DNA sequence: GGTGTTGTATTACGGGCTC
DNA sequence: GGTGTTGTATTACGGGCTC
DNA sequence: TATTTGTTG
DNA sequence: GAGCCCGTAATACAACAAAATCCAACAAATA
């Protein structure tokens, strides 16, 4: 994603859950990185303190107190893909850009925190059950002042310029005990932003060099039938998990294609590439039918069955022999006459 | 209250400093070390020390007498002074812009095996630890048999719940076993399904309470069949059947795609098409594995011949054992590429005897009890026996445990410090 | 007659200017580095440099061959063109924005290490300074307060005199005892300070402080117990109960706690009598506040969208009634 | 607009010696 | 005694042509 | 207006 | 060196790694 910007105007957030009750309090995952700077703050709550109405934008801006952002990256949660939270969000002025149905990728380095953090949770976690909720802020503040590897500065002293108390001064200047006078805090302060700069965009070569070694890129065009494999129904076992070709209708990045997985239905219909699946139907194949008495004889055909639509009376299957994604409407009048006991079975 | 506020004329680095002072050389027990760096020293030309009012350091970073080499480590490490148990890069990102200390690499990666909660927090990729060491090839066919199940399927009409499956080490023969999730009377169904082919020598299966099973055991025991059972979370061992499982779950996706509930009617044309069908590491249909009879012969195959082992009568001695040579070589080309292509970062682990291993709360804690962010103090054990070349047993210090038998994929060994 | 100006078909960004030329390879020994580098150049995406009339360049930084690299070095580090051997963060901001040099940090800090004529006794283990930086807080105590339907009456006021920042934030006054050093080690954001000189009233407390400055690594005690200075922080702690009265002016039910942090918000955004700038670009860029749309009511894709903007746009004016007032206050009073 | 990313043992490359 | 193992796109290496 | 039911960290 | 066709044929890379329940919580659908 894009490199970086005037201290956290980008910044990532993400959930991880499973963690043990000590006030009722089993979510207390709510990290924000700063994804400049990698601050990396993460506040101590819960799943029923709010779901994005009262009080989790609270301490949403205490955090947001010291500096609003420009750009959100997180997850496709029902926490953040709430009316109530996009609305306010773009009144705000910053962006959403939530994740792809189940690719957490997106929030890798909030991910990569939390998988640095959860070390220091198990390291600090011997009170597991009784008192442990005074080792998030300490956590926090050791994990800040530690440096990291592709910056070579602590995330602590890259934003606020010095570090923190007890001065252990390294063997380059006093310039790290910058705590003086301010009208000149600007002009070194874009100095070390030029620093991180390089070092960041040294991250992303770094990144991108042991990893696209085996990945190959997929190159759609708007038109052409795509499979999705997955994340399309939530026993899934030996039943045919992987559904049958959609139209994609907006191609949003490279690896971002926008697809009619269902009619109309919910849940944001853009798929991550991976996920994502060519099809190719060159090949006795049949006509389309468009008349209206060719939808009732020509229905013991069928292969496949996507479901029923939740607007109205109106079932998508596929046939056998035809255009898999260009499907035919097959209503009520049509559907019980034919033999149905074979068609459920898929669905359930 | 800071450090470094302490003279001491009696370290490593007295000989090093007597190079501008010349004055006093009170060495200690052990301190020939000093003498060879200081003659190492001498015919070099590397003289970088800076001496300034009891302040002796390198070119920018603080040289620490070894007295106190603990003390600053654990402070750069612990939370003395926010240290936070991170690993020898972050410890050197923190000592080595401030201080020189020689050989500081290796002090710290000893010391990151010296304290003692990095070795029960961190992880280090604690799946490469043992060599590959794969199961011995085979004998004469049908003598080693891999045994395992998926647990559960989407159910049938209430007669069939789970598909079980036999598949020879040698020849890799498909089976059909459809199970109800089973009673003890899994050794009927298991043995007129082996018993049509005949008795064999080791099971290769996991340590599963239907295979576990003292009941079971014992009359394999009596039998004189052996058991491999593998230990706990460990599925790797039993392999052929784990594989074949692979291979069959996407031929029961393919055959029941539009058929679920009732997949035990193509569970035979299932396991047919895999007997058909010739693999990679032998190359061959399991079919020609053994006595090479393919029945459907849809047409010959490559160096066109009589083809027809129906015809040969009592000849068939030399064919078997004609196939048993070349697929024992085929096995032992396999056996030899997989290690090649697996130990290219499986480091080995050869303790036997008399260590204090621990087990990081896998097969150690229920498989069915929950990871989470709980913390990871598993204890230090003992080791009394090396049961295998990739496994050692442990004294689990509970009620029984069940088990005590622990792969080299759980062990990540302790190490104490004086 | 300067530099760029001369042939060098050997180094190692000939793989990166060869994707389109490809036209001759002169590499040295050990140069399969180089091929590599250009096989990395041909399966990641990085590709943007211009090609025109043998000026290859990134996107807005001239690379440079590696041949003339102490060249480089020389002339950005020494007194040649009037330098004075300043440190790696001012020579890489003079560096950096022109040329684009792979590895250029590294090279700057390995030319450090190589270097002999800057190292010199410099002074000495720490900073000596009585004035900073987050370095000296101080507190206060409020009383009269709503209970919030969470006994949430209280207001705990933090002090950032070495920056003039504020925390104002809510608790409750039974007891603000372990729960108050909680919250404070969450407030602090920016480290420990020297001192805290409150001086507010008796303070049984400092004692679990201490253990807990005994428990980590620094001697922040707490201090200043009933002094007397009264000269122009005791307006501003007087005032600052002003700001809190009106927070508590707007409601009781979804009160102050409510929206409390952008109240914090916009009263730090604002130039301190125009002689201070704001706390937030006084240390940081600036963070932006962006309150640039707040009328688009009509479809919304009196408690989610519309109240809370008008809550917000009332905090502003409610900050800008303060600062009116506190400056003619200052103007009168002076 | 929207799509990985650092911590960590482990290992590879220059000054200085023997040549 | 007791502890991985093949299916699969993907890619690397010889006969025959131009040299 | 309470009880449902699609999908997703 | 330099590349190309074509025909085999090796080659790391990942899937089998128990299965399936909800938890908390957005928004559609009736009646």
């Amino acid at each position: 994603l894009p490199i970086a910007e005037g201290r956290w105007l980008d910044i990532s957030m993400d959930f991880v859950t499973g963690l043990p009750p000590t006030s009722n309090n089993l979510n207390m995952i709510l990290v924000v990185v700063d994804r400049f700077s990698k601050r990396a703050h993460f506040i101590a709550t819960r799943k029923t303190l709010d779901a994005t109405q009262l009080i989790d934008l609270l301490f949403r801006y205490i955090f947001s107190y010291h500096g609003f952002p420009r750009t959100i990256t997180s997850d496709r949660d029902v926490r953040m893909t709430a009316d109530k939270y996009q609305e306010l969000t773009k009144r705000l002025g910053i962006k959403s850009t939530m994740s792809s149905a189940n690719h957490p990728q997106t929030d890798g380095q909030s991910e990569r925190t939390i998988q640095t953090l959860n070390r220091l949770l198990r390291a600090y976690a011997s009170t597991n059950i009784q008192n442990w909720h005074v080792y998030l802020p300490q956590i926090e503040f050791v994990y800040n002042s530690t440096p990291t590897r592709t910056l070579g500065k602590s995330p602590f002293e890259i934003d606020l310029g010095y570090l923190p108390n007890t001065p252990a001064i390294k063997s380059d200047d006093e310039v790290n005990a910058r705590s003086f006078t301010a009208v000149e805090l600007a002009k070194h302060l874009k100095a070390l932003t030029i620093q991180t700069k390089e070092q960041l965009e040294h991250a992303q070569i770094e990144m991108e060099t042991n990893n696209n070694q085996r990945r190959k890129p997929l190159l759609l065009n708007i038109g052409d039938h795509v499979l999705v494999h997955r994340d399309a129904y939530f026993y899934m076992k030996v039943q045919q998990i992987y559904v049958g070709p959609f139209r994609v209708v907006k191609k949003i990045n490279d690896n971002a294609y926008e697809l009619d997985l269902n009619s109309h239905k919910k849940k944001h219909r853009v798929i991550n590439v991976q996920f994502l699946k060519k099809f190719v139907y060159r090949p006795y194949p049949k006509n389309k039918p468009i008349s209206s008495t060719e939808r009732i004889k020509r229905a013991h055909e069928v292969t496949a069955l996507i479901g029923i639509d939740t607007t109205h009376k109106t079932y998508l299957c596929h046939m056998q022999d035809v255009d898999p994604t260009l499907s035919v409407e097959y209503s009520e009048a049509e559907f019980c006459q034919i033999p149905e006991r074979t068609r459920r079975s898929i669905l359930a | 209250s800071y450090y470094k506020s302490d003279p001491l004329c009696s370290a490593v680095l007295i000989h090093m400093k007597e190079l501008t002072q010349h004055n006093v050389t009170p060495e200690d027990m052990s301190a020939f070390r000093s003498y060879q760096k200081k003659l190492e020293l001498s015919e070099t030309f590397r003289k970088n020390y800076s001496l300034e009012d009891e302040m002796i350091y390198y070119q920018d970073r603080l040289v620490v007498p070894i007295k106190q080499q603990n003390a600053v480590m654990r402070l750069y490490h612990d939370h003395t002074l926010f240290g936070g148990h991170f690993g020898v890069t972050v410890t050197l990102a923190k000592i080595s812009p401030i201080y020189y200390w020689p050989k500081l690499q290796h002090s710290i990666i000893q010391y990151i095996r010296t304290c003692v909660q990095c070795q029960l927090i961190k992880s280090h990729r604690p799946r490469l630890h043992g060599l590959l060491q794969p199961l011995p090839i085979a004998e004469g066919r049908w003598l080693d048999i891999s045994m395992d199940f998926v647990t559960g399927l989407p159910p049938t009409s209430n007669n069939l719940n789970m598909i079980l499956v036999v598949v020879d080490r040698f020849s890799k023969r498909a089976h059909f076993i459809a199970t109800r999730k089973a009673t003890q009377l899994i050794d009927l169904l298991f043995r007129y399904i082996f018993s049509y082919h005949g008795f064999p020598r080791t099971i290769t299966s996991d340590r599963d309470v239907r295979m576990t099973a003292d009941k079971y055991q014992e009359l394999t025991k009596r039998l004189g069949i052996k058991s491999t059972m593998s230990s706990a979370n460990h599925p790797q061992t039993d392999g052929q059947s784990e594989r074949t499982i692979q291979t069959l779950n996407r031929l029961l996706r393919a055959y029941a795609s539009t058929n679920i509930q009732n997949w035990h009617v193509y569970l035979p044309q299932i396991e047919f098409v895999y007997n058909s069908t010739p693999t990679r590491t032998l190359g061959k249909s399991p079919f020609e594995i053994d006595l090479g009879y393919l029945p459907n012969t849809p047409a010959i195959k490559s160096d066109d011949e009589v083809n027809a082992r129906s015809f040969t009568a009592v000849e068939l001695a030399k064919h078997l054992k004609a196939l048993t040579i070349q697929t024992k070589e085929q096995l032992e080309h396999a056996q030899i590429e997989m290690e090649t292509n697996n130990n290219q970062r499986r480091k080995p682990l050869l303790l036997n005897i008399g260590d204090h291993v621990l087990v990081h709360r896998d097969a150690y804690f229920k498989k069915g009890a929950y990871m989470k962010v709980q913390q990871i103090y598993v204890g230090p054990f003992r080791v009394v026996k090396k049961i295998n070349d990739n496994a050692y047993e442990l004294d689990l210090n509970s009620h029984k445990k069940k088990h005590r038998v622990i792969n080299v994929q759980f062990l990540k060994k302790f190490v104490y410090r004086p």
